[PDB]
């Protein structure tokens, strides 16, 4: 009853896919006539857009005012009745099955059945089992039994990962022994900021613009490994390693550095490069406390 | 039987990617064994 | 050097011909801290002592 | 005295450096300074042959089979091979998929009165035991992307597709004079005691109306090559009738002990043992089949799983997908292998099935007919998923069955 | 006069690493008369002449 980390099973759900996208097109195209294939799939999904720490939305202002009603019964009807014949021609070479759902898609009936539901792979089977009581145990506190289920999750072959926030979280959890969370997420930057589509929203992400989740939390994360403190010119050493300019998060995790640093001119060296790194962290999107209240602790400091 | 356990002296050979290992004992550490072959030497 | 041209270029951007005066003072210390510990580098090189 | 390097400088070579220790470096001459088309039918049924004897060498092997078996598989491969190659077209129209290997190994296990059964082989499979779910499985042979199709496609045999594969192996060849198609009866009847919990009563109960229906002549064709049946022919794969017979076979029994030899509460008792979850290597494995069964509910069972089985199932996953399909990569194993992966307790069969027998040793209203429901509906459950049929397919055959022996009753 | 060397190819992985160098010899081509001073596992034969320069592993 959890998401299985596994290609679908594949087949009907692309003929599906294609009766799909191909029926919308006809119905949207005769829509427009009426204002005025893989790639078929393809162009059509395509043209489309594809106090603490809130990495806000966008609100509400600059948007167009209304519209009034467009589709009475007749209306709609006479731009449903030709694209709905045009489908006849392909649902006569799909499954029947198929065909079933094309017509109850058309009459706006939402499928009782999920793709995993009706998936059915042996091997793949097997690893929709494995991935699941991974995602179940993790869910129970098990970490132990969860760890194991990774552990030999990842062994498969067929298996990228995405697993690695179910591992962030799991060895945090578990305290128990192996080269820790921070070790991991370190890892998985070492080895995936180097040139060295379906499956992927962005709590997984490619190194071009910006991978988010794992970094931003390992970085915060890691500053609350310094409220451990008060391994930090480490951490900093490779936030000053990497270039992807636009972060400033990486800023707050400097100057805070700085100031778990400065917790006797050198500490005076390092109240200065807090107090500079602040603002040159007001270079972007702010990560801001009142700020005076930093200064205060750093005044607490000019103590 | 190119190795000898340290520690039993059981005579014994390896493979490619073997247990570095005595197969009696279970002890980590092997001499090496040599064999017939021509080194040449002059009586001075 | 980068750290201090930094401090000159927050430093322009008062008028304050508004602008309250006590900044004054902490630009001051982040100058003299600035001028200070650039001027211990150059003393260790010619010089640790 | 080589290093290949720095060419030469002098421009009538470059004839190649070597560096002496004194820092003259010289140069030589002196200065120092595809598939296969239209006939892979060959590699096809070799790529076939190979895998089906690779897997009687893992039962003879590791199920401790007998050696005449691979006789008896020679002889019934031998037999459709003749009758493949008795066939003229290069249009291929062989269908040889897993459920052919499968076929010929229960047709040759039920000549030779083996008490092996369908179940058997559904778990060995899914729980990767025995190889299966591949071509040639991830290590091979390049062959045309049809046959390797041919092979991959068709792979499940979980809607009785191993049934209707061993009838219509059945009539390939011919089951009546040239083998004995008998099946193992009353091994099976004992399987199926035991798998439930059941008094050894209920294989003599069983086994008489099955006596009774019958009078014990079991058959294997099902056969008018076809796709098309619609009356008869639910309910004539042996087994099948086996188990419609097993079930009945309780239920009336059990209704109708005007004795009360079955008390109102060890029906409960029973339905209880058998529902306890527990981790044994059976169960653990029926959990694995449970994985890759169609239909819900048994994923929602996959859901409702305890951590012991699903302990000794990563157990089975590191063992037996390493049957698996389909520099860097060591760089990978290094890795991964940076975090880590990670007096005999359970019983054995007759342990349990003694167990539960006496679980309802004391032997000696109208609501305990909701006990006989229910354990007969969890009893289906588990002939469901361990004999790879449907719901609907087993209601059908036990339905038939029923109306079979009221019509030879009344 | 005896020396002992001790020749320790673990010296470079980072701690419980993967290994990356196995004493042996590979299949990619080698020079032959290495064969003359090294035993098949890639350590030299007990009683060889060794003069500078020579190999004393694999
Ligand atoms: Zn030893
Ligand atoms: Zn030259």
């Amino acid at each position: 009853m959890f998401e299985v980390p596994i290609t679908l099973t594949n087949r009907k759900f692309a003929q599906r896919r294609k009766l799909k996208y191909q029926y919308i097109n006809y119905i949207s195209r005769r829509f427009d006539r009426i204002s005025k294939q893989q790639k078929k799939r393809r162009r059509e999904r395509h043209w489309r857009s594809v106090s603490f720490e809130i990495w806000r939305t966008v609100s509400s202002q600059n948007k167009q005012p209304i519209n009034k009603q467009k589709m009475t019964y007749h209306n709609f009807k006479k731009i449903e009745k030709i694209p709905l014949r045009k489908m006849e021609i392909p649902l006569l070479h799909c499954t029947k099955e198929n065909k079933l759902y094309f017509q109850s898609i058309s009459r706006g009936l939402e499928p009782l059945k999920t793709s995993t539901s009706e998936v059915r792979n042996y091997r793949t089977r097997h690893i929709v089992t494995l991935t699941d009581l991974l995602h179940l145990n993790v869910s129970r506190h098990n970490w132990s039994l969860a760890y194991k289920i990774f552990a030999t999750l990842i062994r498969i072959p067929g298996v990228q990962i995405k697993s690695l926030w179910g591992i962030g979280v799991e060895i945090l959890d578990n305290l128990s022994n192996s080269s820790s969370g921070l070790d991991f997420l370190q890892w998985m930057c070492q080895i995936y900021s180097s040139k060295s589509r379906s499956i992927v929203p962005p709590f997984q992400t490619g190194s071009r613009t910006h991978t988010a989740k794992f970094a931003i939390t390992y970085l915060w994360s890691s500053l609350i490994n310094c409220q451990k403190s008060m391994l930090i010119d480490k951490i900093s050493e490779w936030v000053l390693t990497p270039p992807f300019m636009e972060d400033a998060e990486v800023w707050f995790i400097y100057a805070s550095c700085h100031l778990l640093k400065a917790d006797i001119n050198q500490v005076i060296k390092h109240i200065h490069y807090v107090r500079t790194f602040l603002k040159i962290c007001l270079d972007k999107g702010g990560f801001a406390v009142p700020s005076r209240l930093i200064e205060n602790q750093l005044k607490s400091f000019e103590s | 039987l190119k190795y000898i356990c340290a520690e039993c002296s059981s005579k014994l050979s390896l493979s490619r990617t073997d247990a570095v290992r005595c197969k009696d004992c279970g002890h980590r550490i092997l001499l090496k064994a040599r064999t017939k072959r021509l080194v040449q030497f002059e009586a001075r | 050097s980068l750290l201090i041209r930094d401090l000159n270029d927050d430093l322009s951007k008062l008028q304050k011909d508004k602008v309250s005066l006590e900044d004054r003072r902490v630009i001051f210390s982040r100058l003299m801290n600035a001028f200070v510990t650039i001027q211990n580098d150059v003393n260790a090189f010619i010089d640790s002592t | 005295t080589f290093i290949r390097g720095p060419i030469c400088g002098t421009d009538n070579c470059p004839s190649r450096l070597w560096r002496i220790i004194d820092g003259r470096r010289t140069c030589q001459y002196g200065h120092v300074m595809k598939l296969i088309g239209h006939e892979a039918k060959l590699l096809f049924l070799k790529s076939f042959q190979f895998i089906l004897k690779r897997q009687i060498r893992w039962l003879i092997t590791e199920m401790r089979f007998p050696k005449e078996f691979e006789h008896v598989a020679k002889i019934i491969w031998l037999k459709i091979l003749k009758t493949i190659n008795d066939q003229p077209q290069e249009e291929l129209k062989l269908q040889l998929h897993m459920t052919s290997t499968i076929s010929i190994l229960y047709l040759a296990s039920t000549h030779l009165s083996l008490p092996v059964y369908t179940c058997d082989y559904i778990k060995w499979i899914c729980t990767a035991k025995m190889p299966y779910f591949q071509a040639s499985e991830i290590l091979r042979i390049q062959l045309p992307n049809y046959y390797v199709s041919i092979l991959e496609g068709s792979i499940s045999p979980f809607n009785g597709q191993l049934y209707n594969k061993i009838a219509l192996t059945c009539g390939m060849i011919h089951f009546k004079e040239f083998f004995n198609s008998e099946i193992s009866c009353q091994g099976l009847l004992l399987k199926l005691v035991m798998q439930c919990a059941l008094p050894p009563e209920f294989y003599f109960y069983t086994k008489q109306v099955i006596e009774f229906e019958e009078t014990d002549i079991r058959n294997l064709t099902l056969w008018e090559r076809t796709d098309e049946r619609h009356t008869g022919r639910v309910s004539n794969h042996a087994e099948l009738r086996v188990l419609s017979y097993f079930m009945l076979t309780i239920n009336w029994m059990l209704s109708f002990d005007r004795d009360r030899q079955y008390p109102l509460k060890w029906i409960l008792s029973l339905t209880e043992s058998l529902t306890q979850r527990t981790t044994t290597s059976e169960s653990i494995g029926r959990n694995i089949v449970k994985v890759v069964y169609p239909d819900k509910p048994t994923s929602s069972d996959y859901f409702q799983w305890s951590e012991e089985e699903t302990l000794e199932f990563l157990k089975w996953m590191e063992k037996q997908f390493l049957p698996t399909q389909t520099d860097q990569k060591i760089a990978r194993r290094k890795l991964y292998k940076i975090f880590p992966l990670d007096s005999t307790h359970q019983l054995t069969f007759i342990e349990d099935l003694q167990e539960r027998y006496a679980k309802q040793t004391p032997f000696f209203p109208p609501a305990r007919k909701e006990a006989i429901g229910r354990l007969l509906t969890h009893i289906a459950s588990q002939l469901l998923v361990d004999f790879a049929i449907s719901k609907e397919q087993l209601k059908d055959c036990i339905s038939r069955i029923k109306n079979a022996c009221l019509h030879r009753m009344n | 006069m005896y020396k002992t060397e001790k020749v320790d190819l673990a010296l470079n992985r980072n701690r419980g690493d993967p290994i990356t160098q196995h004493f042996g010899f590979g299949n990619d081509e080698w020079p032959k008369e290495w064969l003359e001073k090294l035993d098949e596992d890639g350590l030299p034969y007990i009683g060889t002449y060794v003069e500078e320069g020579d190999p004393i592993c694999a």
